[PDB]
RNA sequence: UGCU
């Protein structure tokens, strides 16, 4: 998904740590570290089976 | 000629020169008079329209004008100066043919029902047909060359127009300046205006997960840079700027000037363009799924400019060329003359505007620098083929497209032409569907003050935009309110907002001609004051039941009220195309069912004037009836009472004709059965001999011995005797 | 999160519960008064011109009509624009040209709009 | 568009139904069912639309679109796909056509009407270009044709 | 043609035309006075003149060509519009018809009565 | 006929669909032979035209597919081990589509010019599971490039070839028999012929440019001829075929 | 739907009228504030409000990266300089809000306090939006650039004296046209600097927890009984409709309303002009009960006479002096004789023939017709009838006028007699 | 052409000189034909226009009854007058030596 | 053509081997099928069909 | 600008 830094509202990014990943902002110190696991699904539309024609 | 002259001269009342301060031209107030003819040996005399085409001259009245300057610091006013001549229409305010009786007219050999509105430059007379265009200041979704949705808005002011793109060519939005080298990210053009963060960027964005998906790379390709603050979005937009900080005020100041310049900044806050782009991004997200392209064959999308705009911005530029020329010689002549003071009046030019005027009339080519238009065809020689071919003429409309490409979506027939133009009324030929013809009941509306209808809809609860974020634009129940392509704000519960402009509309405290139109797929409610837009009446239906009734009509006949009565009691009321889009109307009462909240007047209005005259065209086909109109543009007839005194270079007339036998209203309404073109004759639907095969037909030699068909051709003859430079003459 | 009406909002912030709430309201450019001793003329009449103490009674109809009574007119009052965002209403006082005091009086959540009921102003006369 | 092909494929019946009754009821020494059946001007098609009842206005070979939002006109109901609010023309030249009947013919008249003014053009130009590429081959005396080189 | 001209004439026949445009006079009269004008301009007394010299100069060839069509023009709004006095724009006037000889139609009563009476 | 030709609409072939440019435009486009031709046509033939099943397997093997098409939800997973994308195939779809990909052939289509991704990045642990862990190719590029990923990931070609967009099972009802062949509205009529099921002798294509340089001049001519033949009866109009003859 | 609960009032303080703002963060959800958040100061001016305020942030928590904030404060900041930093420590711990300011008048908007049974409303005086500002960038980059002009010179271990003696650049001040100085007010470098020229002023931060907000949170209400009547907020439904839309500023033109916007006696003139046959009591249901019979009959004897009941306008008053036929031309007189022969024929007899009435006025059939269609129809075998039938109840109510009607018309009689010789 | 607008107008005609009335042909509305076919039977003639006629040239009556009736003809601008051209040898044009 | 109005042109040659060749190759009675497909153009029509 |  996309999150934003509560401190300025930019735009958060993913990168590695020291210890884990985390969600950080390019213009402030601010970081987040992930604790458990965190999905974005978006459930792309199938193809549908295309009967015959005629 | 009563108020828009009046503005462009207060406008350019004053004029000064930069060379030797404190000396200036004031003008004060503008005069254009009564018809007048130069002939004499300077000596003004009435002169009528028909001495004008008789004797080859225009019919023009001088320009007068007072004014104030100084000559040698001291004062000197004037007050009655001509400086020009302005064409005078024919049956105007102005006009010596206004406010006769025929009795009058015969006098001064002028036909009564003459429809007039044209004007008479060197004899010939010239029609100034209505053009077509798109309206201004709004945004357009549509596919582009290659086929990428997009978006494009042409803001124009009163000083320039400039058109602006956006495109999602990579999935991003560029946005696209004819002032830009090249195209720019939005987030850029965000951040430069002032909004940084990049949440409240995607808030006034929106909030859907959709048009998150969407924006998302928008937002990646703007983090892969290191833009991040307004000074550097600026310095990287100045650096993006082309050649006419230094390059960040300049790009501040195309940001707030010249992109959408529609969109007013009270000092340097981009709030609204900001909300203003935000929408045009979330109007184009939503476009980029479901193809809900807009179409531009749309009339309610259309203007109409009648020939007082085009006469008003010619006289305008036509003035700043008089004053920039003037200004020019000023400077020219007070530094360098000599101790005698120099004033205006022995260089101001009264034949400049005069021959400007008569070209642009005569050629039809207009030329306007200051806005950069350069028009064709604006003007057209007024065919007297017959009274119908004139009057069908007179209520023209050409396109912008000009024949251009054979596109046929606006030659097509669209369903926005219902009431305003004629369906079946069309030349036949190259000119098939971008030569239309006005219908027999419609109006064309005029520019308001936009200042009660502004204060009635801040008082009606519409929050300001400023107050609050972009985030509402986002919920379903939020619907933006935009004027004249201006975003109003935004308001809740739209029935509300609506029901009560139309009765405030209703009522009177807000001019009939202001439309209000609600869209809900968009969640948009326009609310249109501008001039041209075409409007046609309607009777006000409330609880299945017409406010109009018989005794209305009786009092109507017998004379106890009229039009603008029945406009004011809230019976009558005017519609656009964007209104109707939205209100239902009733063809007839039989018709009329719960959900309605209009009728129609009459049905046969639908057609124009020269598909009046054809009888049951509804039991005929439609190429049928556009072959009729063609025809009938140039049916063989009298042309008016003063046909005899009348010397055009061709001219045809019957000897006997006579009024159809089957008459439509519309003939009654137009008086046609007072000039009819043509003959009734004991027709015989047969075969006879088998000289009509194809279309052809048999006449009788005795039926054309006895007079039928007898037909008279007039042609003119001129010739010209000038006396050339050296003192000699044609003999 | 279904959209509140504010009879609703009334009730339950009167009967379901007792704390009180600070709302925030947008009234129209001119209100039906006459600034009292103003050095005039017709012209606006905003709240800083009328006095303190009762200026108007807010009524509850059948059906979820929410009216204020502000004199002889009725004006009706509808929910506003539903901010989510942070509002904290605060009270600058500059007690002295040197140094003020900033006090939080408390946060906003909901919005009202009052609006004139044109309709009736219409049928009246 | 299965609704829309249903629809039209009820309009067809309906026209062809109705074009039938007109041919059997029709007696004979009738002069447009004589020259239909001798071929020499107009056909069954026609003398239907005439008498018995037009066919459905087709626009680019599909239903009249909706010119405004969710409808074609605003004198009927939004998101209404009844025959006779979008092109359906139930009554016939002889009892007369409604103002929307009308304004669809007309539609449909002006839209074949571009169609040829776009066409002559398009054709003059391929038959031009198809006319300087061909006009060089000639049949040669011993049956073999050969350019001009 | 139109190159071999100095500035200086270049100015006179721009202040003709321009008293020509403001007094309404037509074309035909543009092109006589400025035709008169080139005529008096091929002498040298009045190509080495004076610049009043050359302003009355532009006047009288004005007042020529405005008489030559029975055309009523009073000297006085001449020389009003001409900035000038009317010692030397007469002294000037009489210098140029003896060094020319061009016809000089006397001005008729009935078109002067004409043009002043339509000034009230 | 070109001025004869009224330029109609409504003429599917008979399957009310699949818009394809017939008259004047088409007439043009032949006599113009173009590279690229709007609406391509190609019609194949099957060697078990009676088989509805065999006739989904082939078009199933002909048509591409995307990844995104056939996979149920694609997730970017960030364990606070690793961030990788974890894509959940629908074996369900797979089946009722008949489309032979699995998990190895999936993998096997990842890798291929999507930014060089190494085979060590993708990987298999279930059986419909396939598991993405990209990394930083230092050209201005870092982890945060799983976003480029979630955007041209679900636009790969797993099973199918490329150029084809959209194949159809047409039928002829013969009252002797009904039989299924495939409408290929692509331009690669090499791929098509040399698909698995395809009886490639008697494979059609309406490209006169794909079918010079596939199956050579002659053959060119012939679909000219048959092409141009064709349009002008669908108009009702004839020709003698010797005219279209000789403008081959 | 009556008001059958919740009749809540209304009242009205003015103690925090003008020191009463609103302060919104549109990227702050209502769900997170800035209590825990400790402030250290707010800088605002009086005049243009604007305000910035200035916060303090942890660091000790896991949601700040120590290693950023060194590199940040570095950036922004110098080695050990310290006379001018935007953080005291090498760490980024103050956050900087910036104002904007929505509108310029907020008098619409008020604060709305609800207690149990009772709503205060409270003026405000400004309106602000708070956002998050960059200007530490800023002056990083500000840095940079000093930085990277100090290497340029440093470029060289040993810099010798430069001989850069400051030439006296003295531009003119020129004068500067109206154009070039309205373009440079214009500027928003001149709007900065104006702004700027006001002078800041320091405020400290009291937090909602504080008792001080509890403290001042009463000065919302207003000392006052429950019931009192305003002596003010007492305008008609109409005074308060004028308030709130106040005004811009044939012979049918004007319309109902401006006919009764005009005196009685003009009202009738136009009225007669205009219909030409209207009975007495349609006349006063016209104008309206409010106006007396009397003044109505007073105002229609001048311009009408009475016929068969009815009341028919002057000919006078259709053709002026002035006007004439605008058929055959002749003068208003003749026309108006014919009209007043045309009418005593009517008066004499129902039934009046057109072609003895051509025969007597020796008129054009045009004009006839139209002098018999302006107060008669056509009817069948009988020649042309009265428009309206014979009223009298009038006729009973009003003897006087039918006398003095009467008598005039026997002079209109005896002057027709006079004129066309009958 | 389906011009059945031609046919009514022209039994309005005819009914219309009959009755001394001028019938209207308004859009969507109008005199219909029951009126018209009304008055022509009232006036002794056919309900549908179509009369006895007799050869003029052989002089015994036709098989057919002939539809007469008055049709409101106009005369349009092209004359053949106008429309006649013949050119000889005539003139060219300087540039190219062509007529 | 329709006769409704349709102007159409007339060239007199002036050669005889001109006028033989327009004789001959396009003679009315030698033209009256298509060389599209041979089907005969110049037949009856309308008034005489029926 | 009109015509087929
Ligand atoms: C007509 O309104 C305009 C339009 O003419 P154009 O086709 O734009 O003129 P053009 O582009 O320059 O055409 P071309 O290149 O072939 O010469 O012009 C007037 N008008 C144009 N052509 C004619 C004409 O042939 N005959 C008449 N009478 N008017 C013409 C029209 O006003
Ligand atoms: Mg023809
Ligand atoms: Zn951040």
């Amino acid at each position: 998904m996309l999150l934003f830094c509560p401190g300025c509202g930019n735009g958060l990014i993913v990168e590695e740590g020291q210890r884990c990943h985390r969600f950080a902002c390019n213009t402030c110190p601010y970081v987040h570290n992930i604790t458990r696991k965190v999905t974005n699904r978006k459930y792309p539309k199938l193809k549908e089976v295309d009967d015959v024609l005629g | 000629i009563n108020v828009e002259i009046k503005k462009i001269m207060k406008a350019n009342e004053k004029v000064t020169s930069d060379a030797d301060p404190m000396w200036y031209l004031k003008y004060l107030n503008i005069y254009v008079g009564l018809p007048d003819v130069e002939e004499s040996f300077n000596v003004t005399r009435p002169v009528s329209p028909h001495e004008c085409r008789l004797r080859d001259m225009t019919y023009s009245a001088p320009i007068t004008v007072d004014i104030e300057y100084t000559r040698g610091s001291q004062r000197i006013i004037r007050n009655a100066l001509p400086i020009g001549r302005m064409p005078i229409m024919l049956r105007s305010s102005n006009c010596v043919l206004t406010g006769k009786t025929p009795a009058e007219f015969a006098k001064l050999n002028e036909c009564p029902l003459d429809p007039g509105g044209y004007f008479i430059v060197k004899g010939v007379e010239k029609v100034i047909l209505i053009q077509e265009q798109l309206s201004k200041n709004r945004i357009i979704v549509e596919a582009d060359r290659k086929g990428a949705v997009g978006a494009s808005v042409t803001s124009s002011t009163h000083e320039k127009k400039s058109r602006t793109n956006m495109a999602v060519k990579q999935g991003r939005f560029y946005l696209r300046h004819n002032t830009l080298s090249e195209d720019i990210p939005i987030v850029i053009i965000f951040k430069a205006m002032g909004v940084e963060s990049d949440q409240e960027i995607v808030q006034m964005i929106g909030t859907e997960e959709h048009v998150m998906a969407a924006f998302g790379p928008s937002l990646e390709e703007c983090q892969k840079a290191q833009i991040f603050t307004q000074m550097q979005a600026l310095k990287y937009i100045g650096n993006k700027v082309r050649r006419q900080k230094t390059k960040i005020e300049e790009a501040r100041e195309l940001l707030a000037s010249t992109i959408l310049t529609h969109v007013p900044v009270k000092e340097f806050n981009f709030r609204a363009k900001c909300i203003y782009t935000a929408v045009m991004v979330r109007r184009v997200i939503l476009a980029q799924g479901d193809n809900k392209v807009d179409d531009r064959d749309y009339y309610g999308n259309k203007r109409l400019e009648l020939a007082g705009q085009l006469l008003s911005l010619l006289f305008e530029d036509l003035f700043k060329k008089f004053n920039s020329e003037m200004k020019k010689i000023a400077d020219q002549v007070i530094p360098k003359q000599r101790a005698a003071q120099f004033d205006v009046v022995k260089h101001m030019r009264q034949d400049q505007i005069t021959n400007g005027m008569v070209n642009a009339i005569s050629t039809g080519n207009w030329s306007l620098k200051r806005f950069k238009m350069d028009r064709q065809g604006v003007t057209q020689v007024l065919s007297r083929l017959s009274y119908i071919s004139a009057l069908g003429m007179m209520t023209r409309i050409s396109s912008q497209f000009e024949k251009t490409r054979k596109v046929s979506g606006p030659r097509s027939l669209q369903p926005s032409q219902w009431g305003m133009l004629c369906p079946s009324d069309t030349p036949e030929g190259e000119a098939c569907g971008l030569v239309k013809n006005l219908a027999l009941m419609t109006h064309i509306t005029t520019d308001m003050e936009d200042g009660p209808i502004v204060k009635l809809a801040s008082n009606l609860g519409v929050e300001d935009v400023n107050l609050l974020c972009g985030e509402e634009l986002s919920y379903p129940n939020v619907f933006l309110v935009f004027l004249n392509g201006n975003i109003l704000g935004v308001i809740r519960d739209h029935k509300k907002l609506v029901n009560t402009f139309r009765l405030m509309r209703r009522a009177g405290y807000i001019n009939e001609f202001v439309s209000i139109s609600t869209n809900l797929t968009d969640r948009c409610v326009y609310i249109s004051s501008d001039g041209g837009r075409l409007c046609r009446p309607y009777i006000i239906v409330k609880k299945q039941k017409p406010a109009v009734t018989n005794k209305h009509m009786e009092e109507l006949a017998q004379g106890y009220r009229n039009f603008e009565d029945f406009l004011h009691e809230s019976l009558v009321e005017y519609l656009d195309v964007n209104e109707e889009n939205d209100c239902n109307i009733a063809l007839y009462e039989h018709t009329i069912n719960k959900d309605t909240t209009h009728l129609e007047i009459e049905p046969f209005t639908l057609l124009g004037v020269c598909a009046g005259l054809i009888p049951y065209p509804h039991h005929n086909q439609s190429p049928r009836n556009t072959y009729q109109c063609a025809m009938g543009k140039q049916a063989m007839g009298t042309i008016g009472y003063n046909q005899r005194n009348r010397i055009d270079t061709l001219m045809y007339l019957l000897a006997y004709p006579q009024k159809p036998m089957v008459k439509t209203k519309t003939i009654e309404l137009i008086e046609f059965e007072k000039l009819p073109a043509g003959q009734n004759a004991t027709v015989a639907v047969m075969s006879y001999s088998g000289y009509d095969i194809e279309d052809a037909l048999v006449l009788n030699k005795a039926s054309l011995d006895r007079g039928f068909g007898r037909c008279l051709v007039y042609k003119n003859a001129k010739c010209t005797l000038k006396r050339y430079t050296n003192q000699t003459f044609d003999k | 999160l279904p959209k509140d009406v504010s009879v609703a909002e009334l009730l339950r912030e009167l009967s379901l519960t007792k704390e009180e709430e600070l709302l925030f309201l947008q009234l129209p450019d001119t209100l039906p008064g006459q600034p009292p001793t103003q050095d005039i003329a017709e012209n606006a009449c905003t709240l800083a011109d009328l006095t303190e103490g009762q200026v108007g009674k807010l009524l509850i109809r059948k059906s979820g009509r929410v009216q204020l009574l502000l004199g002889k007119v009725t004006l009706d009052v509808t929910m506003g624009t539903a901010c989510s965002f942070l509002q904290e209403l605060v009270s600058v006082g500059l007690g002295d040209s040197r140094t003020g005091e900033m006090t939080v009086l408390g946060h906003v959540k909901h919005k009202l709009v009052c609006s004139p009921d044109f309709e009736s102003l219409l049928d009246h006369k | 568009e299965t609704l829309e092909a249903l629809i039209l494929k009820e309009l067809s019946v309906i026209r062809d139904h109705a074009g039938s009754a007109c041919l059997r009821e029709l007696d004979k020494s009738n002069s447009p069912l004589t020259m239909a059946l001798c071929g020499s001007k107009g056909s069954f098609i026609n003398i239907s639309q005439m008498i018995a009842c037009v066919g459905q206005q087709a626009i680019s070979g599909s239903r009249v679109p909706d010119g405004f939002e969710n409808r074609s006109l605003p004198h009927f109901e939004k998101h209404s796909k009844l025959p006779a609010a979008k092109g359906f023309v139930a009554n016939s030249f002889y009892s007369g056509l409604t103002p929307t009947e009308f304004f669809f013919h007309t539609m449909a008249g002006r839209e074949g009407l571009v169609d040829t003014a776009v066409k002559t053009a398009e054709t003059g130009y391929m038959q031009r270009r198809l006319v300087k590429s061909l006009e060089d081959l000639c049949s040669q005396y011993d049956l073999t044709v050969r350019s001009s080189t | 043609e139109n190159e071999q001209v100095s500035r200086s004439q270049q100015r006179g026949l721009r202040r003709v035309r321009d008293l020509c445009r403001v007094l309404q006079l037509p074309p035909t009269f543009e092109d006589t006075a400025v035709a008169y004008y080139q005529q008096a301009y091929r002498h040298s007394g009045i190509r080495a003149a004076r610049l009043q010299k050359k302003e009355v100069l532009v006047g009288c060839c004005v007042l020529i060509t405005c008489r030559q069509h029975n055309w009523p023009l009073t000297m006085g709004a001449i020389c009003t519009l001409l900035y000038a006095d009317l010692d030397v724009f007469s002294s000037t006037y009489m210098q140029i018809v003896k060094l020319l000889g061009l016809d000089v139609p006397s001005l008729c009563l009935a078109e002067l009565v004409k043009t002043y009476c339509s000034s009230f | 006929p070109g001025t004869q030709m009224t330029l109609k609409t409504f003429h599917f072939a008979g399957v009310a669909s699949m818009n394809i440019t017939l008259g004047v435009p088409r007439i043009k486009e032949i006599i113009n032979a173009s590279k690229a031709i709007s609406t391509p046509i190609i019609t194949a033939q099957l060697d078990k035209d009676d088989d509805a099943d065999y006739a989904r397997l082939v078009k199933g093997r002909i048509e591409k597919t995307l990844l995104g098409e056939i996979s149920e939800y694609i997730e970017e997973v960030f364990l606070p081990d690793d961030c990788f994308i974890l894509v959940k195939l629908s074996l369900e779809r797979i089946r009722l589509l008949r489309l032979e990909v699995n998990a190895e052939t999936v993998r096997y289509s990842i890798c291929t010019s999507k930014l060089r991704v190494k085979p060590g990045d993708v990987a298999v642990h279930g059986e419909a599971v396939v598991c993405v862990t990209p990394r930083e190719n230092s050209k201005s590029s870092m982890y945060y490039v799983l976003q480029f990923l979630k955007e041209d990931l679900p636009k790969v070609v797993v099973q199918g070839i490329p150029e084809v967009s959209r194949a159809v099972i047409h039928i002829d009802e013969q009252s002797g028999k009904e039989k299924y062949k495939l409408l290929v509205e692509g331009d690669n009529l090499r791929a098509v012929m040399a698909t698995h099921g395809v009886k490639g002798t008697r494979t059609t294509s309406n490209n006169t440019y794909e079918v010079e340089k596939t199956l050579g001049i002659e053959a060119a001519r012939t679909t000219i001829i048959n092409e141009i033949q064709y349009t002008m009866v669908n108009h009702g109009m004839s020709i003698d075929r010797r005219h279209v003859m000789l403008l081959s | 739907d009556d008001p059958v609960v919740q009749e809540i009032d209304v009242y009205l303080a003015k103690s925090l009228a003008e020191k009463l703002y609103l302060f919104q963060y549109p990227v702050r959800p209502a769900s997170m504030t800035y209590d825990d958040i400790p402030h250290l100061s707010a800088k605002i001016k009086p005049k243009q409000q604007k305000v910035e305020l200035e916060m303090a942030i942890d660091t000790l928590n896991p949601n700040y990266c120590r290693s950023k904030g060194e590199q940040i404060a570095l950036n922004v900041d110098g080695a050990c300089a310290d006379e001018t930093s935007t953080y005291s420590s090498k760490l980024m711990d103050k956050q900087t809000f910036c104002s904007s300011q929505t509108t310029s008048n907020t008098s619409r908007y008020a604060a709305a306090l609800y207690r149990q049974g009772e709503l205060h409303l409270t003026p405000l005086h400004g309106i602000l939006q708070l956002r998050p500002s960059f200007s530490y960038l800023d002056k990083a980059d500000a840095k940079h650039r000093e930085r990277e002009a100090a290497n340029e010179a440093g470029d060289s271990s040993q810099d010798e004296a430069e001989d850069d003696v400051k030439q006296i650049t003295v531009r003119f001040s020129r004068p500067e046209s109206e154009q070039a100085r309205q373009r440079r007010v214009q500027s928003y470098e001149f709007l900065q600097k104006k702004h700027a020229e006001e002078p800041w002023v320091h405020l400290h931060y009291y937090g909602l927890r504080d008792s001080r907000s509890e403290h001042e949170r009463q000065y919302l209400l207003c000392p006052g009984s429950s019931g009192v009547e305003n002596t003010e907020l007492v305008k008609s439904p109409s005074e308060y409709l004028m308030m709130l839309m106040p005004p811009s500023q044939p012979s049918n033109v004007l319309s109902m309303a401006q006919l009764r916007t005009l005196p009685l006696a003009d009202q009738i003139k136009i009225l007669m002009k205009n219909v030409k046959v209207m009975p007495f009591a349609n006349l006063m249901s016209l104008l309206g009960p409010s106006i007396d019979s009397v003044a109505v009959l007073r105002g229609i004897q001048k311009v009408a006479m009475l016929v068969q009941g009815n009341w028919v306008v002057k000919s006078d008053i259709l053709y002026p002096k002035d006007s004439s036929s605008p058929h055959s031309g002749v003068p208003a007189e003749v026309l108006c004789r014919g009209r007043d022969f045309v009418m005593w024929k009517f008066t004499q007899s129902r039934w009046v023939v057109r072609k003895e009435v051509a025969t007597v006025t020796k008129l054009c059939a045009e004009d006839v017709k139209d002098f018999l269609e302006h107060m008669a129809v056509v009817r069948i075998n009988k020649g042309w009838e009265f428009i309206l039938p014979y009223d009298g109840e009038f006729i009973k109510k009003h003897p006087d006028v039918v006398q003095r009607q009467h008598m005039l018309w026997t002079g209109i009689q005896a002057k027709l007699e006079k004129v066309y010789n009958l | 052409r389906m011009t059945v607008g031609k046919l009514i107008e022209l039994l309005a005609g005819k009914a219309g000189v009959l009755d001394g009335r001028f019938h209207y042909g308004t859009a969507f509305g109008g005199s219909k034909v029951k009126d018209v076919c009304e008055d022509l039977v009232r006036h002794g003639y056919n309900y549908l226009g179509k009369d006895y006629v007799t050869s003029g040239i052989t002089g015994e009556p036709l098989e057919a009854y002939i539809y007469f009736g008055p049709v409101y003809y106009q005369k349009l601008k092209h004359m053949v007058l106008d429309k006649m051209h013949a050119r000889a040898r005539g003139p060219r044009a300087v540039l190219t030596r062509q007529p | 053509a329709d006769f409704d109005g349709d102007e159409m042109n007339l060239h007199l040659p002036q050669t005889e081997e001109a006028k033989a060749e327009a004789l001959v190759l396009m003679g009315t009675k030698a033209n009256l099928v298509t060389p599209r497909n041979g089907e005969p153009l110049i037949a009856a029509i309308q008034d005489f069909l029926t």
